[PDB]
């Protein structure tokens, strides 16, 4: 990429979420969403492999129709209130549209089909951006409008996502898609507490970002899109085997690690609000997510899979190092739990 | 302290431990002597009942 | 040091824990009230800036 | 939640009102934890990059133990404020709306009669 | 209680920093002394429990265990110096640290005031244990065993998480001290009848009940000796400690919500005891012995009579020490024999004279010989169970007859009969093997002299 | 030595001085902030 | 004299294939090309 | 207007049903997608015009400017697809399964 | 007539009571 | 919607007809929705084949609906105890069995019975204890 | 077939180091890993520990209660009071629900 | 909004034109300019829960 283009695109992919967050005029929030859509598509097809064009053409159609639905909500509001922004008075259907639409861009629940497929055809790098710096934008729009959205729908999309994400993940063996599925799940918890305590959505996101960003830079350190590929981690780079183990169990909710806090406080907030029906079912299938996380643990760490002879050749050569971010985001993530009170 | 710096690790933990457990007392010192069963009046030249 | 220290220490531990418990419950009641009442600093949702209206002489009578 | 409060500083980290609160003792267990959390980050880095774990980057080890800790004092300083605002806010309401949070009289056990289920 | 804990943490720095050749002695020697500091908690010259500080407390029920948890780390590190002596010098220092963290975590869990501190530390102990079982497990099936050990505990665990957050909202603090001195009386609704099950089920799972105990036979089979010692001696008892402190609340329901478990346990005690009678794997038989002798405990922590409780406290500490002793000697046969089969290796006393004396005393502890805390324990649970219903003696009476039979069969077909003709010649006994045993039984003899210390909260 | 020399054999002396020097600026600002803070706290309140 | 059983080739095999728990039809599915580039052309 | 505003809204839903029920060629979809932007542009312009809200007319056009590029990206993906398959049928986009 | 503004909680901040009242974090 | 709700208004065990009708509808509605997702994804081969599947799923679901309704109502009638999770469990027990049959599998009937019945029982308890599902934020 | 190592035999550590104590292969580490384990294990835990545990005084007050009983039984019997009166919390203190 | 970089920076690129009573070009007040004013000077200082 002519480095100039790289700058323009990257600026847009970054001006995209930032305009959304900063503005209050919904319109300006919509174009923030629109830019993000335009900026991400070029990077998605960088290899320009036949799989890639498929990825982008899906991502784009799914993103575009949702963008149009979000605009329709703003256009309708404009006629039910002269304001260009959702208010207490807003017709309920107007808000529900925004939930469905925004739940498509974020890819939650019954609209979770595009994400796993685009996460499969894009590079590991652009995978991260597509999973974590593109969720900030839509979520911002929701978090702003939380007082007004429906508790019922969110919960249904929340629970569905948790289930779909979990069930989908169990079968998958491609890593990119295992992560895509996890993101659907975590995204679910986040949207469950939005109606009740938005501030916790912003924790269940950061922690997801501080967990997923190290996890993916791990997958690419050896650029392994297969579990079999990550399983030979012990030969290619032995040290990351320890933290890859804890980060994945952290992604699932197991108690000593940082990953428990988001689930724990979301459950505490939902029980405070009396959803002890919903919270219980979510926590239970949340346990399904750890099963596929630990199955990967087995292959990568607790058991040593056999390796090819050429692996000795790659050992010889100095391994290009993992950026510092890995460490700082691996530790702050695997073990901050002793510092939970200040996080929330 | 040479080649013996790995023998004074655990022992040192103990001391630090005792330093904290006697510091926890310092914090939880309300009802110092204000408890009912043990509320004696200060004996001459004694600062506080239990330290 | 004695029976005195633990008895008095345990009572201090109970007072902190009793007072923390009463406050945690009162929070949940205050937070129920301000959400529905909207009469307290928490849960004060926004409505558009008054500063952006225009009470200036318009171009038509009757604004 | 706490946003929308009167006087809210729209983008500030810790409003000066937080000056009134005590500063976090530098050795607060938490800041000390952040320190250890940091040292470990450093050690971990050395490990992932295949360097002598402890005897390398003794400059970095310091940057880490000293970056994390620096961050702590100024974060904890805030989180401490946020919690302190929460009481100001909470306690105040209990009073301004007194009737809703009425003091209750608890009958001495002598009076109350909890039923006795025998184990037998 | 930060001397039983901080000095413990520092063990981790010592296992890592120390020389590869000297790593073993620094760690084992120091934790022996760590146990000596643990003995200070036993100085209770008054009834008042010792609330060290806000988060850390030790009452009669926890103190007898914290000392056992600190005591076994030395022993665990002495029983795994053989296997794990074939490792790369960084696999060892990981195993040693894993064992160290278990008692750090277990010491805190047994010494925790806030019930959810119990939960976080409670369910954390699975991480160190699963690594010990899966990473170093000899058999092809440990991946499976690890899954069983993680899911059975985890599915039970999330209900307890919801329940404890639930009581905090209902009462306003999960502090065991207050919860005790506050009025929490459930109201026998249909919902409460569920709360009770939510709180007890997670504890009932790791304390193998007849219905959910399949995890323990599978786990101890492929687990390394140190993991099997930890699971039998401290890990299973985590479930019992939890049931004692959690049933302070949920006071009214267990009067009538316990029948299901009580009957599950007493019939379970008979069947688990009996299948020990024909099981070819020795580690298998000890594990089911552990299920049955722990089925007695869930039937005393539910009858809830003063004697039951301390019968339970007596038996849990006693059976913990005895089971390990049995799992430790089973390993010594396994390492020379190279097979877990009970039928092979017949006649060992002829070739290992002393280990057989340790085998005999371990079996007599296993069955209830009378000048032993093991018998005092069962005698007491038996008494209360009889009080609950005189008929209970029949079922707790078929178990005693069966328990005698399998305990002696382990001695009769492993340590007597004609010697096996020529298995790989059995090298003589190391002094470590014998001490690891002596260290288990000498405390069993000393505790039996003064049973008062391990009697529980009730008495 | 190495046929392909390391890129790190002799220290990046800049990376030392911005790593060491940065940390010593952190402390001198941090310790300053605390004592300064303590004072503000004391005067802003009773003492 | 002990070799904790490290996984053999066969244990590894299962984790290959585009789906772990293959269905009767989904069994036909073939692992995606490692290069992320396909052979189709015409 | 209230009456008409309905027709435009259903036009957007009929265009919604279109883009959410593909059939062969993609260019049809993208084309449908555009049918919505026209309906949104018409509705935004209509209400702005009968609310005499001139401060908002900027939006009716910002909507079109962003929608045009959006479509530009969409068509470049389309050209990319009938360069890799040469038939532009939503039918062959299934490698990712 | 317009409605009145929500009342204003008043005073100065004092270190929070008993500290973060989180789960057993004696803070 | 005033309809479905009616199921709850009249005391359980009474007016089984209405109960069975309502329960049958809900199952059937779910059948349609379920078939729809089943046809939209994993499509059929011929329109008729899919119309059949819609029918199959609809009927099976309608059946589980009926037997649940019928069994629970009658169990309560015969047992004379209106408020008892057990009534529903027997009902859920039956419902699962119908599913098992339609799927021609004894095993499914097993899991079906336990899982389905338990769920229904919990519904009864839920109603009896006034459990709130999808609650409004009241913090 | 794939490449893997041939089964490693287990050494008869008792063939060399005929004084093997079971802790480590080289002899001096072994000796110094039992001279410190029997010592810290038996010599100052089973001995010093049992000494200290034996001398814990009046554990859980059961040495105090066998005297307090004796003076209460001494006092109650001589003054003619019932040795264990039948209600503990005095009836006067209790305010029984009056109606029922 | 989520990140108020506008109030902080003091800039008002997105607030001046959110309601019908905002400054209309050439001071051509829109329909309802009277009401919306009356409905937002009312709900100013009173949060939504009590602006409803
Ligand atoms: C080792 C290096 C030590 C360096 C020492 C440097 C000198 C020094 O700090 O001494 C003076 C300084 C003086 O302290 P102080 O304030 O006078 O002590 C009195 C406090 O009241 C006593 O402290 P406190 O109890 O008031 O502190 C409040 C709070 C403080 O909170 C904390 O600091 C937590 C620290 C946890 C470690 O308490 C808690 O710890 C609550 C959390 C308890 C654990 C909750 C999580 C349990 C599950 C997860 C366990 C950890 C899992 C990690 C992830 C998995 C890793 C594989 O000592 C310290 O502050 C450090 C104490 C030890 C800190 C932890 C070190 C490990
Ligand atoms: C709350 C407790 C939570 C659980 C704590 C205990 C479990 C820690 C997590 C373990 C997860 C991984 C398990 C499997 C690890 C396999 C490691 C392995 O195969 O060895 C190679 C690896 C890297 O090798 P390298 O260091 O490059 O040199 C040796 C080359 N063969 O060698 C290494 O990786 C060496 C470094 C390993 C990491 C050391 C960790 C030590 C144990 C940490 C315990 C922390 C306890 C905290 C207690 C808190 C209480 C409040
Ligand atoms: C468990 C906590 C261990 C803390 C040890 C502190 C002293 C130290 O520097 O050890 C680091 C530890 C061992 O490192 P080293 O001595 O070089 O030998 C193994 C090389 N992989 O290697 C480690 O990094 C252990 C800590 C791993 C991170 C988790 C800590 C909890
Ligand atoms: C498997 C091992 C055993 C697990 C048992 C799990 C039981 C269900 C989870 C915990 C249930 C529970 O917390 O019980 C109490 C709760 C209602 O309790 P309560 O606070 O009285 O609410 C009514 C207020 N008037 O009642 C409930 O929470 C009902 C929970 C409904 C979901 C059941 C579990 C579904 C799992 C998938
Ligand atoms: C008086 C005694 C009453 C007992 C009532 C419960 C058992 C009733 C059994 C009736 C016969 C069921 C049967 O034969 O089918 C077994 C079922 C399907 O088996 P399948 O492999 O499909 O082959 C069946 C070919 N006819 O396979 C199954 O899924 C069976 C599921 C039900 C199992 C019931 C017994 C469970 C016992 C658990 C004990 C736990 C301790
Ligand atoms: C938590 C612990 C719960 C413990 C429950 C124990 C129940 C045991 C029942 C006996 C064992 C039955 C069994 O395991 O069969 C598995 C079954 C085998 O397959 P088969 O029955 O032939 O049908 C295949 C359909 N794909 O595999 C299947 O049939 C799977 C598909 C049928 C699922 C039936 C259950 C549906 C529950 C719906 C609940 C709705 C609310």
């Amino acid at each position: 990429m002519n480095p100039i283009t790289l700058a323009i695109i990257y600026f847009t992919i970054f001006l995209g979420p930032v305009i959304t967050m900063s503005s209050t005029n919904l319109m300006l929030m919509w174009v923030g969403l629109e830019f993000s859509l335009l900026a991400i598509i070029p990077m998605l097809i960088n290899k320009k492999n036949p799989r890639s064009t498929e990825a982008a053409t899906k991502y784009f159609v799914t993103q575009a129709t949702a963008s149009m639905i979000i605009l329709l909500a703003i256009v309708l509001n404009y006629k039910q209130l002269g304001t260009w922004m959702f208010q207490q008075q807003t017709n309920g259907l107007i808000l529900n549209m925004t939930l469905m639409a925004l739940s498509m861009k974020l890819g939650l629940a019954p609209f979770h089909f595009w994400l796993p497929e685009v996460t499969q055809g894009i590079p590991l790098h652009m995978g991260l951006i597509l999973l974590t710096w593109q969720k900030i934008a839509p979520l911002s729009i929701l978090i702003q409008i939380y007082p007004l959205l429906n508790s019922t729908i969110i919960l249904m999309l929340a629970i569905t996502s948790i289930f779909m994400g979990a069930w989908g993940g169990l079968n998958q063996t491609q890593m990119r898609k295992i992560m895509a599925y996890s993101s659907i799940a975590h995204m679910g918890w986040m949207l469950a507490i939005l109606p009740y305590n938005p501030s916790l959505t912003l924790l269940n996101l950061m922690i997801y970002i501080i967990l997923t960003a190290p996890m993916f830079m791990a997958l690419m350190l050896n650029n392994s899109m297969t579990i079999n590929s990550i399983s030979l981690l012990w030969n290619k780079t032995p040290a990351m085997l320890t933290m890859i183990s804890l980060m994945l169990l952290s992604l699932g909710g197991l108690p000593p690690l940082t990953g428990f806090l988001p689930k724990w406080i979301i459950i505490t907030e939902l029980m405070k609000n009396n959803c002890l029906i919903m919270a219980t079912l979510m926590a239970m299938m949340a346990l399904l997510n750890l099963f596929f996380y630990t199955r990967l643990i087995y292959s990568t760490s607790l058991t040593m899979f056999p390796t090819n002879n050429n692996s000795k050749m790659m050992t010889h050569q100095t391994k290009t190092k993992p950026n510092l971010m890995f460490s700082t985001l691996a530790i702050m993530s695997t073990m901050t739990l002793p510092l939970a009170p200040q996080l929330i | 302290l040479r080649e013996h710096w790995v023998h004074i690790l655990v022992p040192a933990g103990f001391v630090f431990g005792c330093y904290l457990d006697r510091k926890d007392d310092e914090k939880l010192t309300a009802f110092r002597n204000k408890s009912m069963l043990f509320q004696r009046e200060l004996r001459p030249n004694e600062e506080v009942t239990w330290k | 040091d004695g029976p005195e220290k633990n008895y008095e220490k345990t009572l201090a531990i109970l007072q902190i824990e009793s007072e923390k418990a009463e406050l945690r419950l009162k929070e949940q009641e205050v937070r129920r009230l301000m959400r529905a009442r909207g009469d307290g600093p928490w849960y004060q949702f926004p409505t558009p800036e008054k500063e952006f209206i225009d009470h200036s002489p318009k171009a038509t009578p009757d604004n | 939640m706490m946003n929308g409060r009167p006087g809210h500083e729209p983008l500030k980290f810790l409003p000066d009102e937080a000056r009134s609160l005590p500063p976090p003792k530098l050795n607060d267990p938490r800041l000390v934890y952040m320190g250890l959390l940091g040292y470990c980050t450093g050690l971990m880095d050395n490990m992932l990059r295949m360097r002598p774990v402890m005897r390398a980057g003794l400059h970095r080890q310091l940057l880490f133990v000293t970056s994390f800790v620096f961050a702590g004092y100024f974060y904890l300083k805030r989180q401490n404020y946020l919690y302190a605002v929460k009481d100001h806010d909470m306690f105040g309401y209990i009073k301004l709306h007194p009737e809703d949070f009425p003091e209750k009289e608890k009958k001495t056990y002598a009076e109350i009669l909890e039923p006795f289920h025998p184990v037998r | 209680m930060l001397k039983i804990i901080l000095p413990s943490l520092m063990l981790l720095p010592l296992t890592w920093l120390s020389s590869p050749k000297k790593t073993w002695t620094n760690v084992t020697s120091y934790s022996f002394l760590i146990s000596l500091t643990s003995l200070t908690l036993l100085w209770q010259t008054d009834e008042n429990y010792k609330n060290f500080s806000n988060m850390f407390s030790s009452d009669p029920l926890s103190t007898p265990l914290i000392i056992l948890t600190a005591w076994l780390l030395p022993l665990m590190l002495m029983a795994s110096q053989n296997h794990l002596k074939k490792d790369n010098n960084v696999l060892q220092k990981l195993y040693i640290s894993m064992l160290i963290s278990l008692q750090i975590l277990l010491i805190m869990t047994f010494s925790a005031t806030e019930l959810i501190m119990f939960y976080i530390l409670f369910e954390a102990t699975l991480i160190p244990t699963l690594i010990i079982i899966t990473r170093w497990g000899n058999q092809t099936e440990r991946l499976n065993a690890g899954i069983y050990f993680l899911f059975y505990t985890l599915i039970g665990s999330i209900p307890l998480l919801i329940a404890l957050i639930l009581i905090q909202n209902h009462v306003g603090t999960l502090n065991l001290m207050i919860l005790s001195f506050t009025t929490h009386t459930l109201d026998a609704s249909w919902s409460n009848n569920l709360l009770w099950l939510a709180c007890m089920m997670a504890f009932l799972i790791k304390m193998p009940l007849y219905g959910v105990h399949l995890w323990l036979p599978k786990a101890h089979v492929e687990a390394p000796i140190a993991g099997s010692m930890i699971l039998a001696a401290i890990l299973l008892k985590l479930g019992s400690y939890g049931m004692i402190r959690i049933s302070i609340i949920l006071d009214p329901l267990t009067k009538y919500m316990a029948y299901p478990f009580i009957l599950l346990s007493l019939w379970g005690m008979i069947m688990t005891s009996s299948i020990c009678l024909r099981q070819t794997d020795l580690k298998s038989l000890i594990a089911y012995s552990s299920v049955s002798h722990m089925a007695l405990v869930i039937a005393s922590i539910m009858i809830q009579t003063p004697w039951s409780f301390m019968g339970a406290t007596m038996l849990m500490i006693a059976h913990g020490l005895t089971s390990s002793l049995l799992f430790c000697l089973a390993n010594s046969n396994y390492e020379r024999i190279h097979s877990r089969t009970m039928i092979m290796a017949r006649g060992l006393q002829m070739v290992f004279p002393l280990m057989a004396t340790w085998w005999l005393m371990a079996s007599l502890a296993n069955l209830a010989l009378p000048p032993s805390i093991n018998l005092m324990g069962e005698l007491f649970i038996t008494m209360s169970l009889f009080s609950w219903s005189n008929f209970t003696i029949i079922l707790m009476g078929i178990n005693i007859i069966i328990t005698g039979m399998y305990s002696m069969y382990m001695i009769i077909t492993t340590q007597r009969g004609k010697l096996t003709n020529h298995m790989i010649n059995l090298q003589p006994s190391h002094t470590r093997e014998l001490t690891l045993m002596a260290l288990h039984m000498i405390p069993l003899i000393l505790l039996t002299t003064s049973p008062k210390l391990i009697t529980g909260l009730t008495m | 030595f190495y046929v392909r020399e390391p890129v790190n054999a002799k220290p990046n002396w800049l990376a030392v001085g911005l790593s060491v020097g940065a940390s010593v600026f952190m402390w001198i600002y941090l310790i300053q902030t605390h004592n300064e803070d303590v004072l503000e706290y004391k005067r802003r309140n009773g003492l | 004299g002990a070799r904790q059983w490290q996984p053999d080739i066969e244990w590894a095999e299962q984790f290959s294939g585009a789906v772990m728990y293959p269905s009767k039809e989904t069994a036909h599915w073939k692992p995606p090309p490692w290069n992320d580039v396909d052979i189709l052309k015409e | 207007m209230p009456s008409t505003f309905f027709n435009l809204t259903m036009a957007f839903s009929l265009s919604l049903l279109g883009t959410l029920m593909f059939r062969s060629h993609l260019m049809s979809t993208l084309l449908c997608l555009e049918g919505m932007v026209l309906s949104l542009f018409i509705m935004t312009s209509v209400t702005s015009l009968n609310s005499n809200s001139m401060s908002s007319m900027p939006i009716p056009i910002t909507i079109l400017v962003f929608a045009a590029c959006e479509a530009a990206v969409g068509l470049a993906l389309l050209v990319k697809v009938s360069n890799t398959y040469g038939t532009d049928y939503v039918q062959n986009l299934n490698l990712l399964q | 007539a317009r409605p009145e503004p929500n009342p204003v909680i008043e005073g100065d901040l004092k270190p929070a009571k008993h500290g973060t009242r989180f789960f057993f974090w004696t803070v | 919607k005033r309809f479905f709700e009616s199921y709850h208004e009249v005391p359980d065990g009474t007016q089984c007809h209405r109960k069975t009708y309502i329960t049958t509808a809900l199952g059937g509605i779910c059948g349609i929705i379920g078939s729809a997702y089943s046809v939209s994804l994993n499509p059929a081969d011929s329109t008729l084949e899919a119309v059949a599947r819609v029918g199959r799923y609809t009927f099976t679901a309608a059946a589980i609906g009926a037997m649940f309704g019928l069994t629970t109502c009658v169990s309560a009638q015969v047992r004379e105890k209106p408020d008892d999770p057990l009534n529903y469990f027997i009902g859920g027990c039956a419902g699962g069995l119908t599913l098992g049959a339609r799927t021609h599998s004894y095993g499914t009937a097993a899991m079906g019975c336990v899982y389905m019945g338990t769920a229904a029982a919990l519904f009864k308890i839920g109603k009896l204890e006034g459990w709130e599902l999808f609650p409004t934020p009241k913090v | 077939q794939w490449q893997e190592d041939p089964e490693p035999e287990d050494e008869n550590v008792y063939a060399k180091n005929p004084d093997f104590h079971g802790y480590d292969s080289d002899p001096v580490v072994d000796v110094w890993n039992m001279r410190a384990v029997f010592f810290f294990g038996f010599s100052i835990v089973l001995v010093f520990g049992t000494t200290f545990v034996a001398y814990v005084p009046d554990y859980r007050m059961q040495e105090w209660a066998r005297r307090e009983a004796e003076r209460l039984v001494k006092y109650r019997e001589v003054n003619g009071l019932p040795i264990m009166e039948s209600n503990y919390f005095d009836p006067s203190k209790i305010q029984l629900p009056e109606d029922d | 909004p989520f990140l108020d970089i506008q109030k902080k920076l003091g800039i008002s690129l997105d607030r001046h034109f959110m309601f019908l009573s905002a400054e209309q070009p050439y001071k051509n007040a829109a329909r309802c300019h009277a009401f919306e004013k009356e409905w937002i000077e009312c709900a100013h200082g009173i949060g939504g829960t009590r602006a409803k």
